[PDB]
């Protein structure tokens, strides 16, 4: 009930792509080790006698993820793509705070997509109303037969 | 500064001194400079953040010693002698702290 | 007027008698927009900031600003500011 | 429609003429295939050292 520490992926651990519905060790290979604390990789993560015996005894240790950052890619002059200074912290803020979160748990898998929504208590807004369900048919790209909502199959 | 159950608000106002006449900020009373910065709905006359009333007769409202002596200079010299009608001032660190 | 000493966008004349922004432009406040949702925004005409945060007063106004500001920080006399404060949670003491 | 159409960093004309980097091979000529390295790393041996 006491967190341990707290890690940055400083040189080691930094995954340079991570293309949608894929790991960063990509499937087949094996996961990846996290042991140094500071910044130039160089330090173990220590522990003293107290919490190793919790640890001998039985108690089970949880690693959760606080935060992410990385960029993303635009266009300079050339066709050359870009990133560098283009932190996804800058958006992450405003995108959760005009957006509404939608999640998505078939098996093995899951989607986690975000729609614009509009409030009426300023007439600034100008963002179409969407309902809930025409929302989550644009936001998972699905399909309508005769009224109902199809993925793939499901 | 508004300290709400499980919640606080700390937000700041513009003031205008009057001793060197060059700022041209317009002059706030405290009521509707607190009802600017909170955004309250007013339904007759009273302020309302969400559900929870909020007014001189309503909460609790504490100044610092300088803020009071402040108050108490500029309420002598008035005519309605309600605090929600005083020129605010800088450094004024009112706390308006609502009912259980 | 046409007055902007300011060099904003929003004159020296609406700047002290009420305005309100609409499709990205200001406009004279004639109470009309009360029952809308438009409010009415006063401020200072010889300053580009008039609570000292570092977006203008048309910024503030209009709302081009980052998106993600509380509406409280809408009109220029309130000011953008936030009160970032630390909370401590407990200590564990490592006896080497 | 695009300036790319394979995605790698040389346009159309420039893999076309050859006006890019000479020591590609020539397989990447035409814009359709594209200029992607695969480098690999290869494992010969360990040493420990016991302290
Ligand atoms: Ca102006
Ligand atoms: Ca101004």
């Amino acid at each position: 009930g006491d967190t341990l520490s707290t890690i940055k992926a400083q040189e080691n651990q930094i995954g340079n792509n991570l293309s949608p519905g894929d790991t960063y060790p990509k499937k087949g290979l094996s996961p990846l080790a996290l042991n140094t604390m500071d910044q130039f990789s160089s330090r173990l993560i220590p522990i003293n006698y107290d919490q190793l015996k919790k640890l001998d005894a039985g108690k089970q240790i949880k690693l959760e993820t606080t935060q992410v950052s990385g960029n993303f890619g635009t266009k300079n002059s050339s066709g050359q793509i870009v990133t560098e200074g283009n932190s996804w912290s800058d958006y992450i803020s405003q995108i959760d705070s005009i957006s509404a979160s939608i999640i998505l748990d078939t098996e093995n898998e899951s989607y986690e997509r975000r729609v614009t929504a509009k409030n009426l208590q300023d007439p600034e807004d100008k963002t179409p109303e969407l309902t809930i369900g025409e929302a989550i048919e644009k936001a998972f790209g699905a399909t309508k037969k005769d009224g109902l909502l199809y993925f793939n199959d499901i | 500064i508004l300290d709400t159950e499980n919640e606080s608000y700390e937000r700041r106002v513009t003031a205008k001194n009057l001793q060197d006449p060059e700022d041209k900020t317009p002059e706030l009373t405290i009521g509707e400079a607190i009802e600017k910065a909170f955004g309250a709905t007013k339904k007759d006359g009273l302020l309302y953040f969400n559900d929870i009333p909020i007014d001189e007769s309503c909460v609790e409202l504490i100044f610092d010693d300088n803020t009071a002596n402040k108050i108490k200079d500029s309420l002598k010299t008035l005519s309605d002698k309600k605090i929600y009608n005083v020129k605010l001032e800088r450094g004024m660190n009112i706390l308006i702290k609502t009912p259980t | 007027e046409d007055l902007d000493t300011d060099n904003d966008n929003i004159p020296d004349s609406y700047e002290r008698n009420g305005y309100t922004i609409k499709d990205l432009i200001a406009v004279k406040w004639e109470d009309s927009f009360a029952e809308q949702g438009y409010k009415k925004y006063v401020s200072n005409y010889l300053e580009s900031n008039t609570a000292g945060d570092p977006y203008t007063d048309y910024e503030k106004a209009s709302g081009s600003f980052d998106k993600a500001i509380k509406t409280e920080a809408r009109d220029p006399l309130v000011a953008a500011y936030p009160i970032v404060g630390v909370g401590m949670e407990k200590l564990i003491i490592s006896t080497n």
